[PDB]
């Protein structure tokens, strides 16, 4: 199938070349080789930001229709950030079928895109009210909670 | 065949590809990385692969590493 073939090729390429500090791997299937439809990944905070030192864990759930449809990406546990729903689900343009998602988009592009989002929240689409408000009204407290969240997530 | 090729990628050093014997330990692999990039070896240097720290006492052939795999040097 296209879905499995694509995911295999993404895995092949990722394991050979990926951004330092990131990780990504399919889960073990029940039998258990690889479950290519469900990956566990880690995104590191950028240096010289309050996210630094944290390794933030996400799951990526691929639908049967991928790459025509995007994967669902969920921080586990849910993350304090203006664009992360209380479920942990990330809100990002490239992960939206009706907006930025294209079959050409790669796992690497998705994870770098989420990494970029961490310290540069999109203020025009709040997914979480606590972090949003605090970001826009109390920037000092915001950054303070971000730094603590980073320590909670030291690798 | 004795050798496996690995990409050792780091925050502050250029990429280093090494072809190392699979019966080297993870610690040996770090030691060779260090002499190869001219940094001093210490015991708190670790290698990360698929979100897990490799055990310095494991032989490379005992790990899940495969030819051309990237290992992150921390």
């Amino acid at each position: 199938s296209l879905c499995k073939t694509r995911l295999q090729e993404e895995r092949k390429q990722w394991r050979r070349d990926h951004p330092f500090g990131f990780y990504a791997k399919p889960c073990k299937s029940s039998d258990g080789g690889l479950d290519l439809m469900n990956w566990k990944v880690g995104i590191p905070g950028k240096p010289k930001t309050s996210w630094e030192g944290g390794l933030y864990k996400l799951t990526m759930a691929f639908p049967e229709e991928y790459p025509t449809r995007p994967p669902k990406c969920r921080f586990t546990p849910p993350l304090f950030h203006p664009n992360v729903y209380p479920s942990g689900t990330v809100c990002l343009s490239i992960l939206n079928e009706e907006e930025g998602w294209k079959p050409a988009i790669t796992i690497k592009q998705i994870l770098l895109g989420i990494q970029d989002l961490l310290d540069d929240p999109n203020i025009a689409s709040p997914a979480q009210t606590e972090a949003y408000t605090m970001f826009k009204k109390d920037k000092v407290e915001y950054e303070k909670r971000v730094r603590a969240q980073a320590r909670e997530n030291a690798p | 065949h004795k050798l496996i090729t690995l990409l050792l990628r780091s925050s502050k050093s250029e990429d280093l590809r090494l072809s190392i014997p699979v019966d080297f330990t993870v610690k040996d692999l770090i030691k060779r990385y260090c002499t190869e990039v001219k940094i001093s070896f210490h015991e708190r240097i670790r290698l990360e692969f698929e979100g897990e720290w490799l055990d310095p006492n494991d032989q490379v052939q005992s790990t899940e590493l495969e030819d051309e795999d990237q290992v992150s040097v921390v």
